[PDB]
């Protein structure tokens, strides 16, 4: 094994990062729990935190696009009608 | 040590499966890459499965695929699996590469993992493409006309180069076989070419939904992550069961159960889905060379990702104004998608101008504004003086 | 597009087959052969479907072998190096009515009927749209709308100007099981025929969908379980920070 | 790689216009909670990428118990963030927290970079 | 799945990749059976079985 | 507080009806898992092979 | 540190081809498996560009394979280039499996690098006759026809395995077009392997033409073998070029320009030469189910040889005993290639024979018994008491 290109990971014991003291962790095997942790019940007030925080994100952009689709998409109806034959020769040409 | 770790073959199989020290905040994003393997894997059984019985010369073509549909035992789950298959590969790959915006993965030190990538989605379009134009139906004799044709818009020697390509005066027989033997070859290429790619991932390990160092808290893939993907695997299977059994032409274009015909192309040439946002963007352009151009633009823009990110933070995560306009470039992405569907009519052409503005816009100008506003926001935004 | 060059949207008719669970009605596939046989085959091929996929499904075995040798096809050379004739086998494609492209043509005013074997798959719609061009036959090309010489108007068809007259006309089929001959029957059945023309694999098809599902299901729930069981310890896991004295 | 020293000249300037302190600022604040980072018990400082060298140079120099600092945080950050939860109301950072700790030495860095890359390419006239 | 109906078989060990494969064997007679039934029925009149018995020639 | 002084998993571990209900619930969630997979692993398999039986529109027994 | 060594992919490419410690003493042997690597991009860029106009149906394809040669431009030069290749590849290769036994490469710590080359072996052999039922000449029918059968040889089902195997009651047409799609499979399943190969061969690098250890006296590749290399490279052109243009045929049965015919087996059936002392070894064993497995077993019986050479020293190099004897192996070897010629007529039958008893005896009887001697030898032959 010839020198390797220094990166920002190593494998354990020397993972890359800095110093660690003062952190003590806990846990508790899987074995020694209610099978189904924690389900429903309060669990679920979050798939609705998980969704609150978000949302607006993705309907306003979802939104603006959504509309803007329907718009053009009526107005093609409209102008390829009987009702629209005028505007169309207009705009089309 | 153990064995796994000693062997020369089971030790990478260790380092990058059983071992590897994963981020320990990673989510179901993340299972991307793995159903990408997954799909390329199903793509490369199935399609030597069907090989086996298909012919390549343009006569017997459509109607060995029809063979394959009509004789072949399980041979239309052979088909359909194919199918519904390159379009859920194409799905997942947009995911994963969204999921790589999103969360800024394209970012240092991470850039050739992202690079290659995106030659392998180039790698995927030319050859799923390829696999279509081997079924020739309708759309696969006109398709395979105008991807020949974009060479055309090659300076001087571009209609030779097509002549060339197309080993004749049109998209005929010597066409029809190259592109079976070409489908063959380029499956290996990503193959090939994943590998590289998963190399890049290697050395620097993934990143995470906070843009941190993961440094502080791995876990080892095996057996947290195997079991995680394992999750994403079956829901991927389950949805692919549905539409190979109930839905399987739910995506394809009815134009290609006719067979091709080199006089009369049909008058609804709604390409792939997976294709249909770069169709949009290449009509938007008035002008042969330049629409060409900036079809192939529209793919290698992403290469400028992380120049024009100007931030100071890997992630749209506790980013506001990067989240929304993120969505904006999905959600333009998906519209410029529609457009592809609907006739070069009004105000579709127009709109389609606006998305493809937008479109190039967000890499190279909402991102590199939008993320230097950002900083300046971190910064006054606690402060003294 | 003006909604005369698309062609009026076929509307949701209920067919036997529509659902996740439901084979096709063999009994009505039966009835589209004779449908086929009487009046269709009389300009259309249907050369992807072989007389022995018949059998089981529409008919028996000798129902189709009767059929069968009903035509003759090619067969190898006698010991002189001469041609001649058989009758068909079960191992045979159901003939078109044309011995090539040019005379399909010539007995249509210049129109190439499609071969029809794929056609529920390669028409959007493909079962209502088969079911509307065939009882959507109005008496009249509407006010205003010139109808070139040998050409039939229809709502469903894109412009109308449909190259197939009309063919179904009550009656004009004597469905020999004894059901009401009509036109909107006569239909819904060779509708039904070739669907499966263009889709034989179909009940084996949802079928074997069926137990994909339900078993693929299962795994994926199954899997989810697993996933939180092994993760348990990582997801209650709980950190605590002690600040340490300042000596190193 | 949009510049500290950079950010640093432009957010100073609108810090000290009363004009334009008195536009931004509200925003930002506005900002810098929309983010949701204070309620991982991230510091703004802590979020920074660091796959790069001046970030070597502002670590390297960190003060030891600042580090353990920072450590418990991103650890606490991925923990939480992977039990896909917001922390106990009362463990976020508060307002008064998300101070600068790292910018000096960042700073501190970038500056003594920016001079060696001048001072390697330093020209002369006679 | 109750902790007493499952420990008599297994006591306190998972199932062993042969029992496994084993009751892979019967499950897929099992179920090809099952679902191969409630298929046919749901379809009673509209199988060719169910055609060819009143049709006559 | 001192590093002995052990956190709460009141909320988390079960009480103490038994110690073996988190074990037999799971074997029998990973063990039917198991026994789907493999049942499916051996369809996929099957299906391919069976690819290569005699295509529908040969056997010519004549 | 230097780019090439930094680089994620460079690094590799430095590592196996530029940096990497060859012993300073290896001779023109070792330009083998270079040679190797070299045949195998032959085979597949000249295959995939032949297979472009290939049609793999049962009537087209012997025809369009003279369309290769009468109508495709430098088509001919596709094909002699394939098949006068394909036997270079097999000669080249057994040079270098020749080489292995030689200097007892096979033995520790090689044995896996070894033994991975015997699955190469294998897979080559299984390559190269698929792409010789492609052809469907006379030679190709028949050929495809006993290579089936051989499974019959396995009880009970056997019968059923050659029945799917065939697609139905004869090396019919569902047979040409599988032996073609897995014909395109595999070379990339060889090249798979190569990897794995060049792997163990990595970890321990080449041995030397004195069996003793290279630790002491290495110098890199580049450039000394690289131009080393490169001798022997165009020097293996040249005679390629000499066959190609000259003898294209010098190395062919006649009986495979004849159109195959499934009711009529030539009288002269001489299979391929880098196959024939297989033949030989098939046909000297009077039971079907026996002569199988013996043939098989010519081939495994590579597996014991680093269990019985007994020896101490690695090489023939400095063994007399040992010399003599490999070459009455390469020799028989050779001979057995001879008896797969001539017909099972007498003495040749017997001679066949005998010969294939000295094969199997020299790995299982002849080596460890010398070896064994050999090591006495080298102790009696000098010390005192
Ligand atoms: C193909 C591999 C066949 C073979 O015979 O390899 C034997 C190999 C020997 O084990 P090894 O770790 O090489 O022992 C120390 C000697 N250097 O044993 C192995 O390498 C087993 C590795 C299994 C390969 C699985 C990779 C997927
Ligand atoms: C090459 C062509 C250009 C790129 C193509 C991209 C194509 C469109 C991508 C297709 C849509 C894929 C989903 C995109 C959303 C990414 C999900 C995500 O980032 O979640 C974080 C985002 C927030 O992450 P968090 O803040 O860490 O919880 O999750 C959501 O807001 C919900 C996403 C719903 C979709
Ligand atoms: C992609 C292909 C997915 C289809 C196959 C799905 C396999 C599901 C069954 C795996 C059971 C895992 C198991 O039993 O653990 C033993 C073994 C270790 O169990 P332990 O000794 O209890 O830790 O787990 C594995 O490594 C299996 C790897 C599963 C493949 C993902
Ligand atoms: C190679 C073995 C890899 C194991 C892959 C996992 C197998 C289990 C998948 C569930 C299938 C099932 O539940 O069987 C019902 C069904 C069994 O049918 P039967 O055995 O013919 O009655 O499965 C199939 O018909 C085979 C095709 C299943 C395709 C489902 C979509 C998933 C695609 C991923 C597999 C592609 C592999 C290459
Ligand atoms: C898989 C089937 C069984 C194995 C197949 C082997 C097939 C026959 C091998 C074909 C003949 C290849 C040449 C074999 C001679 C090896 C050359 C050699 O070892 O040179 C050392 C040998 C002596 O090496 P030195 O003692 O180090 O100079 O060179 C010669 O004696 C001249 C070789 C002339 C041939
Ligand atoms: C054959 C197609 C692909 C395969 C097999 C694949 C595989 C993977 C895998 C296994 C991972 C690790 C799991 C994950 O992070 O999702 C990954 C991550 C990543 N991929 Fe891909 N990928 C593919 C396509 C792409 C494409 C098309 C791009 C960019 C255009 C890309 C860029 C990246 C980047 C930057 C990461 C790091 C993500 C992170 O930091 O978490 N990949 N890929
Ligand atoms: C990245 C992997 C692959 C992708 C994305 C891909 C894509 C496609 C697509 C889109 C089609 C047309 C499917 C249809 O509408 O019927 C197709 C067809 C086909 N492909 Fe592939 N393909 C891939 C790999 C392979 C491989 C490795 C083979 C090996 C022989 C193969 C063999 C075939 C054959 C014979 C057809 C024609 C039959 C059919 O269309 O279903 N493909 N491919
Ligand atoms: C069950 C009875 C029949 C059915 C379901 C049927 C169905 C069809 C269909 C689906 C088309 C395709 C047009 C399209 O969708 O684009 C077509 C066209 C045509 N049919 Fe028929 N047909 C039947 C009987 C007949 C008969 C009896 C004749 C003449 C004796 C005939 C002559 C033609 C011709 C000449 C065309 C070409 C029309 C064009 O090119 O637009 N068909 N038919
Ligand atoms: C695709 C076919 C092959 C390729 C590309 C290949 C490649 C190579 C290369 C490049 C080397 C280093 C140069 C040399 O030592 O000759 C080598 C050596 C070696 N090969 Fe292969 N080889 C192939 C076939 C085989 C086979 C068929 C076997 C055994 C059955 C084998 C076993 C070995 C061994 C044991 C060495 C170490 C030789 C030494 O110590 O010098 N190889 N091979
Ligand atoms: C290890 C690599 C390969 C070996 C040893 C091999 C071996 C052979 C042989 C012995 C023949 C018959 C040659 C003749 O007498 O005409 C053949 C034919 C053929 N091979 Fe390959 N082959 C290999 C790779 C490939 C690849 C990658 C392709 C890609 C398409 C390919 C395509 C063909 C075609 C189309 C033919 C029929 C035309 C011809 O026979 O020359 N081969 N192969
Ligand atoms: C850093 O973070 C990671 C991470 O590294 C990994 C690896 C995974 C897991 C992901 C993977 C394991 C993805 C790996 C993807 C691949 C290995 C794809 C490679 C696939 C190929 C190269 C295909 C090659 C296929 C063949 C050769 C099969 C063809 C053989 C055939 C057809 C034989 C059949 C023929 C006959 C005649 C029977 C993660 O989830 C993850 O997230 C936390
Ligand atoms: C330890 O001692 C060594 C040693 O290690 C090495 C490496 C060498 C040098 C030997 C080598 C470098 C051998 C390496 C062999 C290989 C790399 C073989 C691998 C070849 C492949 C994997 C083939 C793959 C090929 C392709 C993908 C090409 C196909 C592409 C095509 C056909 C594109 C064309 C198609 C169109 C449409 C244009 C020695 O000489 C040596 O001795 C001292
Ligand atoms: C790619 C195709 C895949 C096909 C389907 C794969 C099916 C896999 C079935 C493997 C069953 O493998 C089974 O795993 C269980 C763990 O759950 C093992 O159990 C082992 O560890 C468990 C703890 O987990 C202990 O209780 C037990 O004493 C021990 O034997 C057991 O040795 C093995 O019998
Ligand atoms: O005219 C086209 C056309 O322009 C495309 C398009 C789709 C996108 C293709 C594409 C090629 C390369 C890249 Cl990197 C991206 C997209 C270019 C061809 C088609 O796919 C098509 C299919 C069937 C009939 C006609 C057509
Ligand atoms: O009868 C045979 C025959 O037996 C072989 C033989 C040659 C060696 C083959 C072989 C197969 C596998 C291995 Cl690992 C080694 C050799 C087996 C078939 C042929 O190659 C052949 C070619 C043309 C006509 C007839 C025949």
């Amino acid at each position: 094994g010839p020198p390797s290109g220094k990166t920002y990971m190593g494998w354990w014991g020397h993972m890359g990062g800095p110093k660690q003291k003062g952190i003590t962790s806990y846990a508790v095997s899987p074995y020694a729990q209610k099978p189904l942790q924690g389900i429903f019940h309060n669990a679920v007030f979050n798939s609705f935190r998980r969704f609150k925080s978000q949302f607006l994100y993705v309907l306003i952009p979802a939104g603006i696009y959504w509309y803007w689709w329907k718009n053009g998409n009526e107005y093609n109806e409209f102008l390829y009608s009987k009702a629209g034959r005028e505007e169309l020769e207009r705009v089309n040409v | 040590m153990a064995f796994r770790k000693s062997n020369v073959y089971l030790s990478l199989v260790n380092s990058y499966i059983i071992d590897s020290p994963q981020p320990s905040s990673i989510n179901y994003w993340w299972n991307m890459g793995s159903l990408l393997g997954l799909c390329l894997v199903i793509q490369i059984v199935t399609g030597i499965f069907m090989a086996m019985h298909y012919s390549s010369n343009i006569e017997l073509a459509f109607s060995s695929v029809e063979h394959i549909m009509r004789d072949v035992h399980n041979g239309y789950i052979l088909r359909y699996l194919h199918a519904n298959g390159a379009s859920f590969f194409f799905m997942v790959m947009f995911m994963h590469m969204a999921k790589g915006l999103y969360y800024g993965s394209y970012r240092s030190p991470r850039v050739t993992l992202w690079n290659v990538g995106v030659i392998i989605f180039i790698l995927t379009i030319a050859t799923a493409f390829l696999g279509y134009c081997c079924v020739y139906g309708q759309m696969s004799h006109w398709g395979a006309t105008v991807i020949t044709n974009l060479f055309s818009a090659i300076p001087f020697v571009g209609n030779d180069i097509v002549s060339w390509l197309w080993g004749g005066f049109s998209v005929s027989n010597p066409t029809i076989q190259r592109f079976f033997a070409l489908h063959y070859l380029v499956p290996f290429i990503i193959a090939a070419m994943v590998i590289m790619h998963l190399m890049a991932l290697h050395i620097h390990g993934s990143s995470n939904p906070l843009g941190i160092t993961g440094n502080l808290d791995r876990i080892p893939m095996h057996s947290y992550f195997i079991f995680k993907d394992l999750v994403t695997v079956f829901l991927f299977m389950l949805i692919l069961a549905l539409f190979v059994f109930y839905s399987p032409n739910t995506l394809g274009h009815p134009d290609n159960y006719i067979p091709g015909n080199p006089l009369v192309t049909p008058a609804s040439i709604v390409p792939e889905w997976y294709l249909l946002p770069f169709y949009a963007i290449l009509r938007s352009i008035p002008d042969k060379l330049l629409g060409v151009i900036t079809m192939f633009a529209a793919i290698l823009v992403l290469l400028v990702l992380p120049f024009t990110d100007r931030s100071v933070v890997r992630g749209n995560t506790f980013k506001v104004l990067s989240k929304f306009f993120f969505f904006i470039f999905v959600f333009n992405f998906v519209l410029l998608g529609q457009i592809g569907a609907c006739h070069v009519e009004v105000p579709y052409v127009l709109m389609g101008q606006i998305a493809t503005f937008i479109y190039f816009a967000y890499f190279l100008i909402i991102v590199p504004v939008i993320s230097t506003i950002e900083n300046v926001l971190f910064y006054i935004g606690r402060v003294n003086k | 597009m003006t909604a005369a060059e698309h062609g009026l949207h076929a509307p949701a008719y209920a067919w036997s087959h529509n659902g996740p669970f439901e084979t096709f009605d063999h009994a009505s596939i039966r009835r589209g052969y004779q449908v086929y046989r009487e009046v269709c085959a009389a300009c259309h091929s249907l050369d992807r479907v072989a007389w022995r996929t018949l059998v089981g499904v529409s008919h028996t075995n000798e129902e189709v072998r009767n059929m069968a040798e009903e035509f003759e096809y090619d067969d190898e050379p006698d010991e002189q190096g001469n041609p001649k004739k058989r009758p068909g086998k079960l191992s045979d494609y159901i003939p078109g009515p044309y011995p090539n492209e040019q005379a399909a043509r010539a007995a249509n005013q210049g129109a190439l009927p499609p071969d029809l074997s794929l056609i529920v798959k390669a028409r959007h719609g493909g079962c209502d749209y088969i079911f509307s061009l065939l009882t959507g036959y109005p008496d009249e090309p509407p006010a205003g709308v010139a109808l070139p010489p040998g050409s039939n108007y229809n709502p469903y068809f894109p412009g109308g100007s449909i190259a197939m007259a009309r063919v179904l006309f009550d009656d004009m089929v004597e469905y020999e099981d004894g059901t009401p001959a009509t036109t909107s029957q006569m239909a819904k059945d060779v509708t039904t025929f070739l669907n499966w023309c263009a889709e034989p694999e179909h009940d084996e098809r949802k079928r074997l969908g069926l137990k994909t599902v339900i078993i693929l299901s299962s795994l994926y729930l199954l899997s989810i379980w697993v996933k939180k069981f092994k993760w348990a310890g990582i997801k209650t896991r709980k950190f605590v920070f002690n600040p340490p004295k300042p000596r190193k | 790689p949009q510049s500290f020293t950079s950010i640093a000249r432009i957010g100073d300037y609108i810090l000290k216009s009363p004009v334009l302190s008195k536009l931004c600022v509200p925003v930002a604040n506005q900002f810098i909670n929309l983010a949701g980072y204070k309620k991982l018990g991230l510091k703004f400082d802590d979020l920074i990428a660091e796959e790069n060298p001046i970030m070597q140079t502002a670590l390297r120099r960190l003060p030891e118990d600042e580090s353990y600092a920072r450590a418990y945080r991103i650890i606490r950050a991925h923990q939480t963030e992977l039990t896909h939860h917001l922390l106990p109301r009362n463990e976020w950072i508060k307002a008064q927290e998300d101070v600068p700790y790292l910018l000096p030495y960042i700073l501190e860095a970038e500056a003594a970079a920016k001079e060696k890359d001048e001072l390697d390419n330093i020209e002369v006239s006679k | 799945s109750f902790s007493s109906l499952y420990k008599t078989f297994f006591k306190r060990n998972a199932v062993f990749v042969g029992t496994i494969f084993a009751g892979a064997f019967v499950f897929q007679t099992v179920f090809d059976t099952a679902i191969t039934s409630w298929y046919e029925n749901h379809n009673k009149g509209k199988l060719w079985k169910d055609v060819k018995a009143r049709i006559a020639a | 507080k001192s590093t002995y002084r052990t956190p709460n998993f009141d909320d988390v571990l079960k009480e103490n009806n038994d110690a073996d209900k988190g074990r037999s619930y799971a074997y029998f969630m990973v063990g039917a898992m198991g026994l789907l997979s493999s049942a499916g692993a051996k369809s996929t398999v099957e299906t391919f092979i069976s690819s290569m039986t005699a295509t529908a529109d040969v056997l010519a027994m004549a």
